[PDB]
């Protein structure tokens, strides 16, 4: 049960970005595009890195972006986190 | 002359790289007849004589000659590994050189991490004149040149990699030169490159598979002399034979975990040990003489390699070898000590090691 | 970040692209501190906001207590954890891992024996080998393989990997030599 | 041929009783876990035997003082004075036995190789009673699974 | 085998709507679609 957990985690993080939850199969239409839309567009360590920016920049300094999702945030909602979506299936036809 | 012997050297050299490995697998089967012919060895009677019975008396010259044969094969085996093995590795070896030089510059812009071995090596093929020696691409030179020759110097990466200005200049010009004979000897010395030599042995030396070839070597070397370290060529079929090594991957596979596992049994038992030389000691007389008491527990190295040795082996644990907690102010504690110990040890530990075999299968 | 947002809301734009050569040196060194993700704006729409990454915190991310922590959380979100809760789980391991990041940026104020014995016993061994070529053994040898013997080639090539093997049997007892004289 | 020859000899109808495992399916089925990995046993086994067989040359050459397995004085029982009979003795008194050839062999205590046979019992016990039975056991499940 | 199946059950049932059987990633399509229509338009609790 242990080894299948171990897998199981393996196979879902290889096969579905953890943000959106996209498969691999449509990123990767454009070569090594999983793993860029993985590293470059949707990392959850850039998240992370985004939160820790916006908690350490001031109330006052923050720019559009920042207060929409500083707000969602202390309102302890998370819809500004894309789900199903992304910059490539918002403009799909724009970018080819 | 150097035609006829240099093409007899290579026709050797092909026979042997060709045949290598049937000569692997005919000392093997040679191996396994003389140890066939060994369980008929037994020992006659102060000073023991080791001596092979026989009514036949046809077995032991038929020993002798299967001893000499298996060294003769076995170098020859060795001689076909260098001749067929060798290269492939010496080919991986250049490459990896040629492309860490290039792609990293691992001896220029860094340098090996002054433990790694192969690192410390390698920065000796690269002044020799006979690199890329088996790797195709022969500009490596001069594509690290380009890449790395403006930035620290095009002169020092001369040097570096053995490359000649004062040399290449001229000889692109008009040099009058003269070249040798291949009659004669001393020029044929001349040509060879000592130092890529050196290096390509040390290679070799640090190969795994050639250390392994030099151990039955060695061992089959030895059979001359005792004729039962030819038994120790019977290790051989995990590589002879890819089905054992199919079913010995499942104990190879979790390896580390064995070990530890080995381990966690025996700081366990230690702790069990610690508990009875406190406690129980009075329960491991192990001598049915009442004059004489053999005591198992009275130190902490006797009772640990007790509980080690007697303990783990018995079906029941500890409690089958020790004495009897019956009408004692003990009894109830040492009951749980024994159960405890068969539960835990016996049944739980053991079942660790299975299920870990069972798991590398899956 | 003006240029590589410019970049990639205009993906095909060959002037812009001259811009991007002409600052590619700056780019290269602001890669590692720009940041960049994707949002769900107020249009409605998937907006890519651009901020700054800080040396430190990129630090303390690769130090591997925290990479040991992102894959048990990564682990739990995927077996235990649902779907509905995963992005509240995913703030909160973020918190964490926030906070325990900035406290130890706060708390920091500002074999090789071995590979060299193996070596100078590879060394020494193999210069005894080479030492066998300069021993005029060839020089001596020329006038007695002046007539051709197919047995003498076929001995002297075997006695050559004989040499060699001998060679490497005193690499190794040169090697645990070595080896024992350091460990005591 | 058996039911035939049942009639001199009454007890040849026990053979009949083989014909099970093709008169019963489930039957078929459990016996397949062990006909899955048949050649993987085989050569377990076999490996098992070489195993012993270096054992026993060990012992051979340097435990054969503790193979008495007689009690009287007199008659001196040696089960490890020649190489076949060390071997016999340790494929079948050792394997079958639980706690590995060191339950029937002399006792080590107060040896000059005393720690080398405790070594040697250990080893015994880990790999032949231990693993290879686990291996055994394992290739059995891997065959269900 | 008794895990297999526990798995099995789990994977279909968070994989696929009980009741028209299509499956998560059309529903996905729209944030919190498959639970949406798991648990408000094809909830079997709502037909029983
Ligand atoms: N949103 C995501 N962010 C990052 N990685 C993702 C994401 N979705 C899926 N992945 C997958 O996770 C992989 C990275 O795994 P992970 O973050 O555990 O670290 P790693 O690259 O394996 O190494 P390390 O543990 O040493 O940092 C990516 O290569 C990709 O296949
Ligand atoms: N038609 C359906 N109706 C309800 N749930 C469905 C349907 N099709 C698939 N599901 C899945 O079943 C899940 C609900 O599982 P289930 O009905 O066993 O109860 P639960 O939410 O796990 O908890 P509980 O057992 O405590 O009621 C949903 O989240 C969804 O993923
Ligand atoms: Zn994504
Ligand atoms: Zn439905």
């Amino acid at each position: 049960e242990l080894r299948d957990q171990q897998e199981q985690v393996k196979e879902d993080m290889e096969t579905k970005c953890f943000i959106c939850g996209i498969g691999n199969d449509y990123f990767d239409t454009v070569p090594h595009g999983f793993e860029t839309h993985t590293l470059q567009e949707h990392n959850l360590a850039n998240y992370l890195f985004f939160l820790m920016y916006l908690i350490n920049k001031d109330e006052t300094e923050h720019t559009g972006q920042e207060s929409y999702v500083w707000k969602m945030y202390q309102e302890r909602c998370w819809e500004f986190f894309p789900a199903g979506d992304c910059f490539r299936k918002q403009y799909e036809d724009q970018l080819n | 002359f150097w035609k006829k012997i240099i093409a007899y050297q290579q026709k050797l050299l092909n026979y042997f790289a060709r045949n290598f490995y049937n000569m692997r697998m005919l000392a093997l089967f040679v191996a396994f007849a003389i140890n066939f012919i060994l369980l008929f060895y037994k020992v006659s009677t102060i000073a023991v004589h080791y001596v092979l019975e026989e009514s036949s008396g046809y077995m032991e010259p038929t020993l002798r000659i299967l001893a000499i044969l298996h060294t003769v094969i076995s170098f020859f085996c060795i001689i076909g590994y260098y001749c067929l093995k060798v290269p492939l590795v010496i080919f991986k070896r250049e490459k990896e050189v040629a492309r860490k030089l290039e792609f990293d510059g691992l001896y220029i812009t860094e340098q090996p991490s002054e433990d790694d071995i192969k690192g410390q090596w390698d920065r000796l093929v690269i002044n020799t004149q006979s690199f890329p020696n088996n790797y195709w691409d022969k500009f490596v030179k001069r594509k690290v040149m380009d890449k790395y020759g403006e930035f620290y110097g095009r002169d020092r990466i001369s040097e570096l990699l053995g490359m000649d200005k004062a040399a290449l200049d001229f000889s692109d010009a008009r040099e009058k030169k003269k070249p040798k004979k291949d009659s004669s000897l001393s020029a044929v010395l001349n040509s060879i490159d000592v130092k890529y030599q050196m290096w390509k042995l040390g290679v070799v030396f640090t190969d795994n598979s050639f250390l392994y070839l030099a151990w039955y070597m060695t061992m089959s070397v030895l059979g001359h002399y005792n004729n039962f370290f030819f038994a120790a060529h019977l290790l051989d079929i995990a590589m002879g034979f890819k089905t054992l090594r199919t079913i010995l991957s499942s104990v190879t596979h979790n390896g580390k975990q064995l070990v530890l596992t080995v381990g966690l049994l025996a700081v366990v038992v230690y702790l069990y040990t610690v508990v009875a030389f406190n406690f129980f000691r009075k329960f491991y007389n192990k001598s049915e003489d009442g004059d004489t008491p053999d005591m198992k527990c009275d130190d902490m190295l006797t009772c640990y390699m007790f509980h080690m040795y007697v303990g783990v082996r018995a079906g029941g644990g500890i409690g089958d070898e020790i004495e009897d907690p019956a009408g004692d102010e003990y009894e109830i504690y040492r009951i749980i000590f024994d159960i405890t110990f068969f539960f835990f040890v016996i049944v739980i530990l053991l079942a660790i090691i299975q299920g870990l075999i069972i798991d590398a299968f899956g | 970040v003006l240029l590589t947002n410019l970049s990639e809301h205009m993906p095909n734009d060959t002037r812009l692209q001259t811009f991007l050569e002409l600052a590619e040196s700056v780019l290269n060194y602001f890669q590692p501190f720009l940041g960049r993700i994707e949002i769900m704006g107020s249009a409605k729409r998937i907006e890519r906001v651009y901020f700054e990454i800080s040396e430190s915190s990129r630090t303390q991310w690769e130090k591997p207590q925290v990479k040991e922590s992102k894959r048990q959380f990564i682990f739990d979100v995927v077996n235990e954890g649902g779907e509905k809760e995963k992005m509240e789980l995913f703030v909160n391991f973020c918190e964490d891992t926030i906070f325990e990041m900035q406290l130890a940026a706060q708390i920091s104020e500002s074999s090789i024996l071995t590979v060299r014995s193996a070596l100078f016993a590879l060394r020494y061994n193999i210069l005894t080998l080479m030492r066998m070529l300069s021993l005029k053994s060839l020089k001596k040898q020329m006038k007695k393989v002046k007539k051709m013997t197919v047995k003498d080639m076929v001995t002297a090539f075997f006695s050559s990997y004989w040499s060699i093997f001998m060679t490497l049997l005193h690499f190794v007892a040169s090697v645990f030599r070595g080896f024992f004289r350091i460990i005591c």
